RNA sequence: GGUACGGCGGCCAUAGCGGCGGGGCCACACCCGGUCUCGUUUCGACCCCGGAAGUUAAGCCCGCCAGCGUUCCCGGGUGUACUGCCCUCCGAGAGGGGGCGGGAAACCGGGAACGCCGCCGGCCA
RNA sequence: GGUGCCCUAAGGUCGGCUCAGGCGGGUCAGGAAUCCGCCGUAGAGUGCAAGGGCAAAAGCCGGCCUGACUGGACCCGUAACAGAGGCGGGUCCAGCCGCGAAAGCGUGGCCUAGCGAACCCCUGUGCCUCCCCGGUGGGGGCCAGGGAUGACAGAAAAGCUACCCUGGGGAUAACAGAGUCGUCUCGGGCGAGAGCCCAUAUCGACCCCGAGGCUUGCUACCUCGCUGUCGGCUCUUCCCAUCCUGGCCCUGCAGCAGGGGCCAAGGGUGGGGGUGUUCACCCAUUAAAGGGGAACGUGAGCUGGGCUUAGACCGUCGUGAGACAGGU
RNA sequence: CGGAGUAGGGGGGCGGUGUAAGCCGUCACCCGAGAGGGGAACAACCCAGACCGGGGUUAAGGCCCCAAAGUGCCGGCUAAGUGUUACUCCAAAGGGUGUCCCUGGCCUUAGACAGCGGCCCGUCGAGGUCAGGGGCCCCGAAAAUGGACGGGGCUUAAGCCGGCCGCCGAGACCCCGGCGCACGGACCGAUUGGUCC
């Protein structure tokens, strides 16, 4: 039986945490500043439903172009295509 | 140290990041040597081509006779003691000497090709070459016994 | 009932959890301790595997019988603490095919269970004395008879350590 | 503390002292913050701003600093803050309760109206401000028949005098 | 420069739970009582309001305990189990083996660990 | 394993509170529930499946409300990489508002299911337009919301052919062959026992290991006008896992006969009744009246009883035309 | 910007299913669309990717004759023509004082059989007896036209194990000479270019 894709198809373990988190983030995850070029992965914290992006890119790396609200405008490179989110700083993780 | 590399084995029957690694070393055809350095990025591509090539560290009187016996310069010239002093103030023996031990580098010389094509082993390889040197075979690391292997193919 | 070269070997998943499996049969084996329970005796004598191997139910419960009886006959209840290690877990299926559809929508009917043993395993125990070892050796070579593949017996005295070819030796 | 599947709680939440969520509420907002907290006989009040590496306090004032725990003594405070803030260079804030609840007619809110009056723009709607007669004192001295606003008017024209 | 004092925080169990002994200028608490703001689909029990008769017994502070639990180190288990690449290697088959590279988990013994850091105050001389 | 819904609250916001179960007291047929205290990392609950999230909460108790709104942009998924009408969703700008002390949140439901083109019609709202010009009634147009296609990227829609035709197909059955061996035919290992006692003269459970390719199935590699047939008659040849004939061994072999097993395929294995039969059944003889293979040997060798065209009758099914691996 | 073809795939490795063969996917090495040298012949197993004429050295594998090259060397095993099979394309559970090895106990100068003599001695008076494990072979082992290690045949092998030494053998690799192609350049044409490097 062919079954299309969804927001959460086979997500059981990768939206998940370690039991000992289990509840809300220290809050200097909330309160990040980003420049613009700088590098970022992209880590879902599963506890926010808000500026979340398809849990398919999860574990990527992407750079800051932007920024529209209180999100940030992240581009990646799928194969030959760019394609842009606009995703809230607690779903995001410096590199270096 | 300088690390001479011989290939042994064909690319069919063979993944395309072996063909492509060893198209990125040169080694595009059987019985054709190349000579590298000891670096970490190159011991690297060695391991991922162990089973097609042999490989060994190389000595300067071989180089010697190597230079002077397969060496080319552009238009398929050989390499002439005339050039050597010319183009540098020392003999074949001493750029090899500098060559092993440092401070220089083949490519120094201009013009060379950085490619050795040789002929196949007289007497024949004395090992499979679906099995490595250390269990009785011909593939992989031999250490300083690539001298006998390179004057047998010279 | 269909040959045992079906189910001997173990390349097929794991098959082991009844709330998904529809009609799964119950167990025909209830009893894995036989004789004397606490009496601390000094010989072991186990059976080992020789490799990975697929027992069915049928067979541990005849290998128990047999072995039972000629354990009472021969050394008496008091004695030869007999212990079975395994229990059977996996579900063996049959398609149901033989008007008929043959191979179409082949997914097999629960039919039986089976236990999974892997290479150098134990498989059963008796603990016994060293005046009825000549009988714990008769009831290993009666259990090997009716099994799927082969199996070696070893030794172990009190700490768990091999006394085979000491105790082999001197009879 | 019972196993490797229980979640042992932010220390400041085991003790008892903070609100993470309204914490969170209120550090949403760059504006820097005016804390006001309350004890069996005192009052306590600073301004404070943001640091990932540790909360920065700039001023601060005490009912000690007064009289060197009631609705008077917290508009006192509050007189004083707002008018040690405007010097420091900062002319925004906005209030933090933490764990006290808000009740129409309290001390902190007195505290709060206090430093409006001193002239710190807070935002506000004037609905929970105690009663004048209560700022006064009215209402101690009307129990005490059954701290005189004299008083009361005499610390107020010095510490206005002293941050005219 | 002191104090066995306090407010706001960051790392979020190396910080927890449990226990043992010590303390009260200021302070933190327990505590008395409810007219008044606020309030109990009964109860000033809990929140709110006016104080201080009184106490260091609880909370808080100083120090200690490896008892439960968490984290880290060394040694073994052991280069064991598993694994990437090549093989005119074995074996009836199932499945194993060799060379070059990677490499656990339980369990066992011995160690550390009964929190670290930043800002601002008050009492004091 | 579930959905083709439900909800003016199960939607928004503010405040306050903490669950299941167990134990100890008091009611009591278990006590289903009410009263008291303690332990208790969630072992509960969430509008509904499963998985995920959640504790001064996203859960429970209350208060005030309708952001389940108007005008508009950009982006992600269905449909990776790599194209899409329609449908979901996310980040925001303005307008008008709600809750709240404030900061802040609010474009339905904690997240992922609950739904649909073109043409045409209905309703709302403000404007443009109808043949020389101007008026009236009535038409046409732009924007928004509704009316359906579950074969759910959307025809308006019942059957028989044995009188059947055309084009093709070994992409696909019947059919022999290839493969496989579950089943079938023929065996073995071990030893519970039965056999007056005595496993093994004979029989031999339960459980394990095999051979053959002569039964049937499975698969679909070969052939779609190669021959598409069963049985019988006639003629030749091969295998042995031997029924008789030759020679031997054990016996629960006195003799006569019987059981069981070994070597041996040179010769033999027949005649009749009913049935289209193969097979099976019966009769009288006989040394015994074995069983298989060769394109289920053998139609450019015969026969044509059966089976499988076109005619006709019975029964049953069907409105009927008709049909029946049913009979004649 | 323009012109297509492709919408039946297969072998090999991995996964789900199935008694199995097969069915469905996955990787992207090969066949399809790939000559030549080997496996007896083999679409896809091994070597190896091909312009033409020549000269040499090796690879896969092989060296008793068929058939180019050893009736090759050292140490050991098998007696069943077992075997003479990398794969494609080879029968087991259970047994064997058959032979060659390793290990661990127990008796011994009077032991372990038989024997003069009812645990005993006078003699046969020198080593023996139990347990485990390994290699090769044997039993278990029956099919249809006459026949298959490729065949002949082979027994201190022309078989098997552990190693070794020489030789033969491709279009692969080295070399000499010729053709073309791609790119760049110089000179030169009365049209899509030509001569040479």
């Amino acid at each position: 039986v062919k079954k299309a894709h969804s927001f959460r198809r086979k997500t059981r373990g990768k939206l998940s945490k370690h039991p000992r988190r289990r509840g809300l983030p220290p809050l200097t995850r909330f309160l990040q500043e980003f420049e613009v070029g700088q590098k970022v992965h992209i880590v879902i914290e599963p506890s926010y439903h808000k500026g979340m992006p398809d849990p398919r890119f999860h574990g990527r790396t992407g750079t800051v172009v932007g920024k529209r609200g209180d999100a940030y405008i992240v581009q990646i490179t799928d194969g030959g295509k760019v394609k842009t989110f606009f995703i809230h700083p607690v779903h995001l993780r410096p590199q270096k | 140290a300088k690390l001479a590399l011989i290939r042994l084995r064909s690319g069919i029957r063979a993944r395309g990041e072996v063909r492509d690694t060893l198209a990125m070393l040169r080694l595009h055809r059987i019985n054709h040597l190349v000579i590298v350095d000891d670096t970490p990025s190159y011991r690297g591509m060695i391991q991922k081509v162990k089973d097609y090539i042999t490989w060994g560290e190389i000595d300067k009187e071989t180089l010697a006779k190597l230079l002077r016996k397969r060496g080319r310069l552009i238009g398929n010239k050989p390499i002439t003691d005339e050039y050597v002093k010319e183009k540098l103030g020392m003999t074949i023996e001493e750029f090899a000497e500098k060559v092993v031990n440092g401070e220089m580098k083949l490519r120094d010389l201009p013009n060379i090709k950085p490619v050795f094509r040789l002929h196949p082993p007289r007497g024949g390889l004395k090992g499979s070459k679906k099995r490595s040197f250390k269990e009785g075979g011909a593939l992989g690391y031999r250490g300083e016994k690539i001298n006998e292997l390179i004057e047998r193919m010279l | 009932l269909r040959p045992a070269k079906i189910d001997r070997d173990v390349d097929k998943p794991a098959y082991t959890r009844r709330e998904y499996i529809r009609g799964a049969p119950g167990p025909k084996i209830t009893i894995f301790d036989m004789g004397n329970l606490s009496a601390e005796f000094e010989y072991e004598v186990s059976l080992h595997a020789e490799q990975a191997m697929q027992i069915r139910q049928n067979a541990l419960e005849a290998i128990r019988i047999q072995v039972n009886r000629y354990l009472q006959k021969n050394v008496g209840r008091s004695n030869y603490h007999f212990k079975i290690r395994v229990y059977p877990f996996q579900v063996l299926r049959e398609n149901p095919m033989a008007y008929g559809n043959g191979m179409r929508r082949p997914f097999g009917k629960p039919i039986g269970l089976a236990a999974r043993v892997r290479k150098d395993q134990k498989i059963l125990t008796v603990w016994v004395n060293g005046q009825h070892l000549k009988f714990a050796l008769g009831a290993m070579h009666r259990a090997k008879m009716k099994l799927p593949y082969s199996a070696y017996y070893r030794i172990y005295d009190k700490e768990g350590n091999d006394v085979t070819t000491k105790v082999l030796s001197t009879m | 503390a019972h196993g490797p599947r229980y979640r042992v709680p932010f220390r400041r939440r085991r003790e008892g002292k903070t609100n993470y969520h309204k914490r969170l509420k209120l550090l949403k907002s760059k504006k820097p913050r005016l804390v006001v907290r309350k004890t069996l006989n005192h009052h306590i009040a600073q301004i404070v701003v943001y640091d990932p590496k540790g909360d920065k306090t700039l001023v601060s004032a005490h009912t000690m600093e007064l009289m060197r725990g009631n609705t008077p003594s917290a508009y006192l405070l509050g007189l004083l803050i707002g008018y040690k803030a405007k010097q420091a260079g900062i002319e925004e804030a906005i209030l933090d309760i933490g764990l006290h609840p808000p009740t129409r007619g309290s001390s902190i809110f007195a505290v709060l109206k206090g430093a409006v009056d001193a002239g710190l723009n807070v935002p506000h709607s004037e609905e929970i401000y105690p009663e004048d007669y209560r700022i006064n004192g009215e209402h101690i001295a009307n129990y005490a028949k059954a701290k005189l606003p004299e008083h009361f008017e005499e610390v107020k024209a010095k510490i206005i005098e002293k941050f005219e």
